[PDB]
RNA sequence: GAGUGGAGCCUGCGGCUUAAUUUGACUCAACACGGGGAAACUCACCAGGUCCAGACACAAUAAGGAUUGACAGAUUGAGAGCUC
RNA sequence: UGAGGCAAUAACAGGUCUGUGAUGCCCUUAGACGUUCUGGGCCGCACGCGCGCUACACUGACGGAGCCAGCGAGUCUAACCUUGGCCGAGAGGUCUUGGUAAUCUUGUGAAACUCCGUCGUGCUGGGGAUAGAGCAUUGUAAUUAUUGCUCUUCAACGAGGAAUUC
């Protein structure tokens, strides 16, 4: 760990860009349609909200 | 950044900003409350930072 | 094994690349988000770069 | 490809384990994260196995995500011969 | 775009011979066997790698080049 | 007469010293760029280079140079330990041969192989 | 109004030159534009040297070995078994 | 209110396959148009065109001294922004130091600029091209001189035709 806050959100900010990406691909026929990430203690929360879930 | 992809055009300049705003608060409290304080007021994008210490 | 196949990468233009397509020409390296301006205004959203003024 | 039974095994092994396997587009990296060999090594023994089906690749920002099928699963359960319904990660953890 | 010039003369490859290489082993007149040429004392080689066998060389090829007996 | 001419000074020093001085005293007596570039990087350079260059002046025909010596590394810096040897340096394509003179000391070889056909503008 | 156009260099473009002098773009709307400040890289050019990273199907060769590698030497710009 | 962001309908065979693991079709694919390594080239110079930088000085150059901004940016599984202390003419060096930052660099003690002197119109002390020699810094690498420094060398240019930018 130990980055400056900046480059933090930033990186933060690719982090969603990548994500975004890699289902927009690979859920295609799933109906995909946006993601959310939800960070807390324990976890980290990731949403898909797509049209289809039982083929997720 | 210009806004061509390749070269040609007048030299079209667009500029983007992303807002980062800190805050802070301090407070004097037990260790449950803290803990009660801090597990839940959870916020999806916004960083939640608890230090400790007078140093 | 093949001593013979590489040669300094650690600086200069070649080192590096874009996260998302490879081109090392025209990279955006600020907040060492490395991307290059093609691919970036093609995710200015999606990291959190918008346009206000 | 080129390349010992012992990095297939590692690879081979390693795969039917996991049922994902990633790689960054990247060779000339020597040895990748969790699997002892030739980041080459994977990436080529990984396309082989999906071009006869076995095994689907994705990319998406020089990475390359596979994922192991069900008749790959048939296929590496005879490459490690190990029984039928042997494993995979088709068993839903403790209770998670 | 221009194509092709050559001053001739192209490369090869390499071919790996023929022989039927192990006969190099020797039986007496029922059944003792003593070896021929001199195997390898690296840990890697458990003594069934030999050594080819030139001048002042004696050279250990599982050792893919390894190291430099010489007797 | 008595005095056969005189041997060349490179800064101070005759010949023969810089004959067996040894490269790491000539460099110390060479100019900024040099000292530099022979202070970094101590770890095999000039290597066989320097085990040829002397195996074909050995094996010279004697009283005459040795055979030439090519090589690509147009960035070698020239110290008295090559005096009078023969060196192909290239230039692109094509070795230049060389020799070695007691007055291009602690120069790069590559200033003395030109790598571009001068001009000649207008001309028919 | 402050200039450019004249001068010196800086820089791109043309032309020539070149082994190559990578290339797009040519009125405003091409020419300090391709984020284009190129020592390697970048790199597309030129003079040379390796490697396959040619999935997969079938056929062939072939456990009496299908194939792979290499010490030194020769060689090579090179401590590339490139080749021998 | 000043300044931007956004911005309909439609049109161009405008630019971009050289941003894309966006793509059709064609070419090529092992003596490679694939990739990599070595070296050179994009910098090559009779000369035309453009954007420019520095100047022709006296509302000035030089030397003391006065001394004032705002938008920025900065180092993890690393070597970024760097105060201070010595050493060094200088560039720089060296032992330390603070900062993942309204906290440290930084009050960014910027530069024009102000002030007291020197020079006195003389291509002058305006100008700094071209070159010589030595010193350093980045980097595996500096030769065709990456940059920096000292000394020396002391060009053209005495306000710029027709034209033309803002
Ligand atoms: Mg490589
Ligand atoms: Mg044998
Ligand atoms: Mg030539
Ligand atoms: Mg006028
Ligand atoms: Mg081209
Ligand atoms: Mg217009
Ligand atoms: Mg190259
Ligand atoms: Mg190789
Ligand atoms: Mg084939
Ligand atoms: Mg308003
Ligand atoms: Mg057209
Ligand atoms: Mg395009
Ligand atoms: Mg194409
Ligand atoms: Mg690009
Ligand atoms: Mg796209
Ligand atoms: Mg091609
Ligand atoms: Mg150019
Ligand atoms: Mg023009
Ligand atoms: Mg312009
Ligand atoms: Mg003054
Ligand atoms: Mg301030
Ligand atoms: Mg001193
Ligand atoms: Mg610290
Ligand atoms: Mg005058
Ligand atoms: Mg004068
Ligand atoms: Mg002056
Ligand atoms: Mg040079
Ligand atoms: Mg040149
Ligand atoms: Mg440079
Ligand atoms: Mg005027
Ligand atoms: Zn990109
Ligand atoms: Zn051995």
């Amino acid at each position: 760990a130990l980055i400056s806050k900046k480059r933090k959100l930033v990186a933060d900010g690719v982090f969603y860009a990548e994500l975004n990406e890699f289902f927009t691909r690979e859920l295609a026929e799933e109906g995909y349609s946006g993601v959310e990430v939800r960070v807390t203690p324990t976890k980290t929360e990731v949403i898909i909200r797509a049209t289809r879930t039982q083929d997720v | 950044t210009r806004k061509t992809p390749n070269g040609e055009g007048s030299k079209t300049w667009e500029t983007y900003e992303m807002r980062i705003h800190k805050r802070y608060i301090d407070l004097e409290a037990p260790v449950q409350i803290v803990k009660r304080i801090t597990q839940i007021t959870i916020e999806p994008g916004v960083d939640v930072e608890v230090v400790v210490a007078s140093n | 094994e093949n001593v013979w196949f590489s040669h300094p990468r650690r600086y200069g233009k070649g080192s590096r690349q874009c996260r998302v397509c490879s081109s090392h020409t025209g990279l955006i390296r600020k907040y060492g988000l490395n991307i290059c301006r093609q691919c970036f205004r093609e995710k200015a959203n999606d990291i959190g770069f918008n346009k206000f003024r | 490809m080129l390349m010992p039974k012992e990095d297939r095994n590692k690879i081979h092994q390693y795969l039917f384990q996991e049922g994902v396997v990633v790689a960054k587009k990247d060779f000339n990296q020597a040895k990748h994260e969790e699997i002892d060999t030739k980041n080459l090594y994977v990436i080529k023994a990984l396309q082989s196995l999906t071009s006869k089906g076995y095994v689907k690749t994705q990319f998406s920002w020089q990475y390359y995500y596979y994922t192991l099928t069900e008749e790959g699963v048939e296929y590496l359960r005879e490459y490690l011969n190990l029984p039928e319904h042997i494993v995979p990660g088709t068993y839903i953890q403790e209770r998670n | 775009k221009k194509v092709y010039t050559t001053p001739k003369k192209i490369k090869h490859k390499h071919k790996k011979v023929k022989l039927a290489v192990l006969s190099y082993y020797k039986v007496d007149a029922e059944g003792k066997v003593t070896k021929l040429r001199r195997e390898c004392s690296n840990p890697t080689c458990g003594a069934g790698v030999f050594l080819a066998n030139h001048k002042d060389r004696l050279y250990c090829g599982k050792c893919h080049s390894v190291y430099k007996v010489n007797a | 007469k008595k005095r056969v001419f005189k041997t060349h000074s490179y800064r101070g020093v005759d010949l023969e010293k810089l004959l067996e001085m040894s490269t790491e005293d000539f460099v110390k007596l060479a100019p900024a760029r040099v000292r530099r570039r022979f202070a970094r990087g101590m770890t095999s350079k000039p290597a066989g280079f320097m085990k040829k260059l002397r195996a074909a002046k050995l094996a010279a025909p004697e009283n005459e140079k040795p055979a030439p010596v090519r090589t690509h590394m147009r960035n070698m810096i020239i110290v008295p330990e090559m005096i009078g040897s023969v060196v192909g340096i290239y230039n692109g394509k094509a070795f230049n041969q060389v020799e070695i003179r007691p007055e291009m000391l602690g120069h790069y070889l590559g200033e003395f192989s030109i790598t571009y056909t001068p001009v000649r503008h207008g001309r028919a």
